[PDB]
């Protein structure tokens, strides 16, 4: 188990990993606030 | 409007004054701290340019306080320069203030 | 009005882009049914255009002769016109993000670089560190701050090794 | 020293025996003694340059002669200057020349001799013999004067340019409303 | 015996603090020595006013009958 | 050491410990590491907490005391406005660079303490006030002028319990105000007004109805 | 001492055998000797200045030549500066050169002085000759009533700001209704 968690910790999974997650929360803050042209607060 | 020959002469005239009179010192000091040109830590004469020799109607003069006649064409022409303007500007008749 | 740019709640030319993307959009949707997939998808399409249009005009953006939203790129001009939220907050918004990620990979290469492996923490890197780090690096203006004024945010000139001139 | 201008600060060392020094030098300009020098004597003299101005701009004015602003106006129309109501037969170019030659003269004196003499010639320019008695008060009291001076010049120039009005005008409007008219209340010293 | 040392000038182009360090001393015999120095400076005015030819010929133009010739503008 | 942690269970940073008053070992993003730089956050930290405290007694006081009936004022976001369209108003710019010109001085005189805590008693800096104006050892607790009634003098002991008091209150202030700024942005209300929805129906009156919390987008 | 302030408080050592000294120094001001020396200086001068004033205030009143507030009214809003029933023919700049003149001579003459004569000097200053013979209770007098009329001149200034009477007025009005005419009725004093 020690060994396949050093695994997934390694450089290119975690990239892909988090690559995907900031795509996703991209992607759902997209979904959700569409056509945010500037930051109306 | 202002005469040529007073505005000229009394330019001319001015300017030979400040610089033989107020001028002259600061001048000479500053002419002294400067030099001749050098190149490579000797003057061109030195270096071998004849054409760059000091002319010897300058080197000595009569004149006590050693005003040459080299700094008589320089102040005469600054003084000529400012009496031209003096005299192109009154010839204007046009409002160059930005009031 | 800043640079003789008009507000696009009064542009005409937003207007008229505005009627030809919905008419364009509700001609496909005339060759379909009327509760069919495609005409519910257009019909979300529409929607989600006009919702654009009516929050771009009413957030006050400002449209030029074609049409289209303009932004204002400077301070004061955007502060006293009511634009700071074109560039001037999402200036800020990014500055801040960046330099959290920046402070974070900072912090993480320097806390690693005292391990007596180094370069394996980089090709393996330490996920409970890496998150605690990315966590503090929310604080990065003010750790930045400290370290600056501290002088231990820089490394001294004659400890870099440099080039033979 | 006498004086701190930061009560709770380190002050430069090099401005410690100087007269009129409060250890003012936060960018460290004066930290080459060349410079200390230089800008010894040139803060005496225009402290003295400002001292002169400031007095001819409020005795204009309060006199009721016009403001300094409006002095060289009728001479730049097509007119002749006024001094106490007279009127002065010089024009532009004449009055130029004259200021020109009459200061070129006395400031080539002035900086041909030694560095004291420059700042602190008593050997004429003193003849109530004044400085052989307690001198760096004196020299205090003079550079303090003239540091106001300065300070009131750049506040007229200033003022004019903000609000268009004259020294003595500015002041009575402040003492008028004092909360309501300063530079606060100008629609160019604050950008609101 | 009238007029100015470029030599001295530069020599005398050395802000105090040293800030920038020696200043401009032996800068007069660096480009006088060297043709390839001089060649460089001269190359950068050049190119640099021939944009400004290049900025200034079409936004002011200088001779009859040049802003309608589309082609050779 | 062994004084309660914000968490139980978890160690205090080493950074911490515990000698300043309100230390709870309460630091996840590590910012007070720097010694110099923990100071400087505990006297912003006191600053901060001891303007709360005098804007949120200003706020809440009168708006209880209105609520009541006696004394009259406007609610605290309408407060600058209502005074604005007074006769004698003074100008709005006018008033902020009076208040920062004061305030230049006495803050700057507060930064030279900060450094030097007996900066300010040179002797000759003022016209003999000086001597009153030395610390007491630690930036932000200066004695003489202030604390005129001379309360916790007694012992050491009796001045950390109420550093403590002053520290705790100063941060349920600061948490308070905040609390005032994000209420009247979701709802146009009084701090007292929102209190006396929510008794009504807690569970229909709160910050997931007040329509701005959670974005409508989401849902 | 002659005094306690708080009967049963510690009052500090430093002010045991200064005249009018009743130990009142909560804030501890008077610690450094340099300090207290120019507060009992301050002291003094302010008791002195405070009881010309009080004497004025009064004066011009019971005389029915008008009040302390309405005093430089006239000279605004036009001119002419009444005094004694009669007339003074100068103006506002007028009159603040002429007293800037004056006291700026007397206080520098007087600031210049001694640290004894800048608060007590004798001579030509005691024309009768009284200070020798126990000064130490003249000296408590002058500061105890000096002491009494800062006081009175705060209470005038206070009530004026508050109810808008002068002096005279308002003793009248409250010597009339003592239970409904006072500092509580106001609503500014106790606004509770
Ligand atoms: C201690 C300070 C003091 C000051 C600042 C003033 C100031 C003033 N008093 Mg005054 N008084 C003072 C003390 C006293 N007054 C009076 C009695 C009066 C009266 C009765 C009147 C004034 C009036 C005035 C005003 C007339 C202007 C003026 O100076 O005319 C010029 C005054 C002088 C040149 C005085 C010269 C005195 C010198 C020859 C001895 C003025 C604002 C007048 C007023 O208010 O009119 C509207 C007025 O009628 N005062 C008494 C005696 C009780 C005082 C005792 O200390
Ligand atoms: C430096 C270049 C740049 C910049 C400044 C922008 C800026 C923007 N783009 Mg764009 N884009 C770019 C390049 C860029 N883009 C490129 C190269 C492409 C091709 C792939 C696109 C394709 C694209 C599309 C298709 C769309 C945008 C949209 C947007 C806007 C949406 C803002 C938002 O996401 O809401 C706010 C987001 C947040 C508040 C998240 C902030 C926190 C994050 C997670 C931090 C990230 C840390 C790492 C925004 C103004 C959208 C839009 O609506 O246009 C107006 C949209 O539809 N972009
Ligand atoms: C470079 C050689 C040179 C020399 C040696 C002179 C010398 C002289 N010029 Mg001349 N000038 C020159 C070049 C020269 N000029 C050039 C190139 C121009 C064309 C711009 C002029 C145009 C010019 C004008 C218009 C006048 C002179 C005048 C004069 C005389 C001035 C006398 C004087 O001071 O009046 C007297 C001094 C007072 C009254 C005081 C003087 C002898 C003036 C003249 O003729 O004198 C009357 C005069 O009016 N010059
Ligand atoms: C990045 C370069 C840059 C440029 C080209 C400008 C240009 C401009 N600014 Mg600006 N500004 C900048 C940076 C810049 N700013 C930054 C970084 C800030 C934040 C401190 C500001 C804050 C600012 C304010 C508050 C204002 C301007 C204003 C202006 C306009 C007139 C002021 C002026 O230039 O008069 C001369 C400048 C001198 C120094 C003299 C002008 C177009 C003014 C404006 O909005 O116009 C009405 C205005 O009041 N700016
Ligand atoms: C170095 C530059 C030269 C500086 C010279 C300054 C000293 C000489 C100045 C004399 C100038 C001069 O005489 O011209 C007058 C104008 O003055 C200047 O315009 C002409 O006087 P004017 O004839 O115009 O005045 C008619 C009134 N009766
Ligand atoms: C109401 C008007 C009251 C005006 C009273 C002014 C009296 C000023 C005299 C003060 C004085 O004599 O001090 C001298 C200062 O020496 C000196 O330097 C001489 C200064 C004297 C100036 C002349 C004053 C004339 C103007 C008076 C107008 C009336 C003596 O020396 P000291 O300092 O020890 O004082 C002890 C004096 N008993
Ligand atoms: C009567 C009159 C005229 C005027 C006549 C004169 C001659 C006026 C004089 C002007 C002067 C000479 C002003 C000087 C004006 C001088 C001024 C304004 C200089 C100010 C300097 C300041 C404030 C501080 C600097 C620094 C210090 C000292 C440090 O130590 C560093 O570390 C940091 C740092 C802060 C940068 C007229 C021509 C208008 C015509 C009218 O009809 C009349
Ligand atoms: C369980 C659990 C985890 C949870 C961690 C959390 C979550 C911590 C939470 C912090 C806060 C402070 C949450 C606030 C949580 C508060 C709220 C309110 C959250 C969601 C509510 C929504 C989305 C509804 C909105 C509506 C809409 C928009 C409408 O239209 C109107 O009708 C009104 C309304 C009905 C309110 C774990 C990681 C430990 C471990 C496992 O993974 C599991
Ligand atoms: C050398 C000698 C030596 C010998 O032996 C002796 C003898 C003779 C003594 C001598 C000489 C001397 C002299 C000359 C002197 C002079 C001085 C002066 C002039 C000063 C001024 C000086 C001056 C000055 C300070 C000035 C100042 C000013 C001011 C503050 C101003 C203010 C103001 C302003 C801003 C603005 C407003 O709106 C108004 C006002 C309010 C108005
Ligand atoms: C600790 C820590 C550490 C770790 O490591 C990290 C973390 C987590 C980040 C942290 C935390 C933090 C926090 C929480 C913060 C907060 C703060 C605040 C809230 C402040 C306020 C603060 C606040 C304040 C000052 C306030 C003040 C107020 C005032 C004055 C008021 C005023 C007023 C009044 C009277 C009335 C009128 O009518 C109006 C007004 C005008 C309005
Ligand atoms: C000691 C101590 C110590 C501890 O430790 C702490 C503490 C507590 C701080 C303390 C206390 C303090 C106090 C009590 C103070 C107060 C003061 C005052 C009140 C002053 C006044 C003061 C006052 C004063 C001078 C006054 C003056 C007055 C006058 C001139 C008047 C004038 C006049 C007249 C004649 C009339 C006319 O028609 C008008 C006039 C023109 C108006
Ligand atoms: C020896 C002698 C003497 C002296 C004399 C003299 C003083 C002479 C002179 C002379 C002169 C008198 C000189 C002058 C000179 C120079 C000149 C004269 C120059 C010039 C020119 C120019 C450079 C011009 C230019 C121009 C033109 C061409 C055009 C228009 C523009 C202009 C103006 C830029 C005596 C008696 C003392 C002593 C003994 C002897
Ligand atoms: C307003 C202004 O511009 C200057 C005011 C100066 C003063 C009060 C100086 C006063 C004295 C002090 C305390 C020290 C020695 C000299 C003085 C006259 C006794």
């Amino acid at each position: 188990m020690k060994d396949f968690t050093t695994y997934l910790s390694t450089a290119p999974v975690l990239t892909l990993l988090s690559v995907t997650v900031v795509a996703g929360l991209l992607i759902e803050i997209n979904r959700f606030f569409p056509d945010a042209l500037i930051a109306a607060f | 409007l202002a005469d040529v020959n007073l505005v000229v002469g009394g330019c001319t005239v001015g300017a030979l004054a400040l610089g033989r009179f107020v001028f002259l010192p600061f001048h000479r000091a500053s002419l002294a701290k400067a030099g001749m040109p050098k190149q490579n830590g000797m003057t061109h004469l030195q270096a071998g340019d004849a054409r760059a020799e000091e002319a010897s109607f300058i080197l000595k003069t009569n004149d006590p306080a050693g005003f040459t006649v080299v700094d008589v064409m320089a102040w005469g022409a600054l003084g000529h320069a400012a009496a031209f303007y003096i005299l192109a500007t009154s010839s204007l008749g046009l409002d160059r203030n930005p009031f | 009005d800043v640079a003789g740019l008009t507000p696009c709640s009064e542009s005409k030319a937003f207007a008229k882009r505005k009627k030809n993307e919905v008419k364009a959009l509700n001609k496909r949707l005339k060759n379909y049914e009327a509760d069919s997939a495609p005409a519910l998808a257009l019909k979300a399409t529409i929607a989600r255009t006009e919702a654009r249009f009516d929050k771009y005009a009413k957030q006050g953006l400002l449209c030029g002769t074609d049409g289209l939203p303009h932004l204002i790129a400077d301070p004061g001009l955007a502060l006293r016109y009511g634009h700071a939220g074109d560039v001037f907050i999402p200036t800020i918004g990014f500055i801040y993000f960046a330099g959290w990620l920046g402070y974070a990979g900072s912090k993480y290469l320097q806390a690693v670089a005292a391990t007596a492996k180094p370069i394996e923490k980089e090709i393996i890197i330490d996920v409970p560190l890496a998150w605690k780090l990315l966590w503090e690096g929310f604080g990065w203006p003010l750790r930045a701050f400290a370290e600056y004024k501290n002088g231990s945010l820089m490394e001294d000139d004659a400890k870099i090794t440099v080039s033979p001139r | 020293k006498a004086g701190n201008w930061l009560p709770g600060s380190e002050t430069p060392a090099y401005l410690e025996n100087l007269p009129a020094s409060y250890g003012f030098d936060p960018l460290g300009l004066a930290a080459e003694p060349a410079s200390l020098a230089r800008f010894r004597e040139s803060e005496v003299f225009h402290g003295r340059w400002a001292m002169l101005g400031a007095a001819g701009v409020l005795g204009v004015e309060v006199l009721g002669y016009g403001n300094w602003y409006d002095a060289p106006l009728p001479l730049v129309q097509g007119g002749q200057a006024t001094y106490f109501g007279a009127s002065v037969p010089f024009d532009l170019g004449t009055l130029a020349a004259i200021e020109f030659a009459a200061m070129a003269g006395a400031e080539s004196f002035r900086g041909a001799a030694e560095p004291e003499k420059r700042v602190y010639p008593g050997g004429a320019f003193d003849p109530m013999g004044m400085s052989k008695g307690n001198s760096k008060e004196l020299k205090t009291k003079e550079i303090k004067n003239g540091r106001l001076a300065m300070l009131a010049c750049l506040g007229f120039a200033a003022q004019h340019a903000a609000t268009g009005a004259s020294p003595l005008e500015a002041l009575a409007s402040h003492l008028a409303n004092p909360m309501a008219v300063n530079f606060a209340t100008n629609g160019v010293s604050l950008p609101l | 015996g009238i007029g100015h040392s470029m030599r001295e000038i530069l020599e005398a182009q050395t802000p105090p603090s040293g800030s920038l360090g020696a200043g401009h001393k032996g800068l007069y015999d660096t480009v006088n020595n060297s043709l390839h120095f001089q060649l460089g400076l001269a190359l950068a005015s050049v190119g640099t006013i021939s944009s400004l030819v290049a900025q200034h010929m079409y936004s002011l133009p200088p001779y009859a009958f040049l802003a309608q010739d589309f082609t050779t503008q | 050491a062994t004084r309660p942690l914000w968490q139980p269970g978890v160690e205090a940073p080493k950074h911490l410990d515990g000698t300043m008053p309100g230390d709870f070992g309460f630091d996840p993003l590590n910012l007070g590491v720097n010694k110099e730089a923990l100071n400087w956050y505990r006297n912003a930290e006191l600053q901060n907490g001891r303007w709360a405290m005098l804007g949120v007694a200003g706020i809440v006081i009168p708006a209880e005391l209105t609520r009541v009936g006696v004394l009259n004022v406007p609610e605290w976001a309408e407060a600058g406005k209502v005074y604005a369209e007074s006769e004698n108003a003074i100008p709005f710019a006018s008033l902020l660079m009076v208040q920062l010109f004061l305030f230049n001085f006495v803050e700057i005189k507060r930064w030279e303490d900060i450094k030097k805590p007996g900066s300010q008693a040179e002797p000759g800096s003022f016209l003999g006030f000086e001597s009153g104006f030395k610390g007491t050892g630690i930036s932000g607790y200066p004695g003489g002028a202030f604390n005129p009634f001379g309360l916790g003098n007694s012992s050491k002991e009796a001045m950390d319990d109420l550093k403590w008091r002053e520290i705790r209150n100063g941060r349920l202030a600061m948490v308070a105000f905040l609390g005032f700024l994000s209420q009247h942005a979701a709802t146009g209300k009084g701090p007292l007004d929102n209190l006396a929805d929510h008794l009504a129906d807690p569970w229909g009156a709160n910050f997931c109805s007040n329509g701005v919390s959670i974005p409508s987008a989401l849902g």
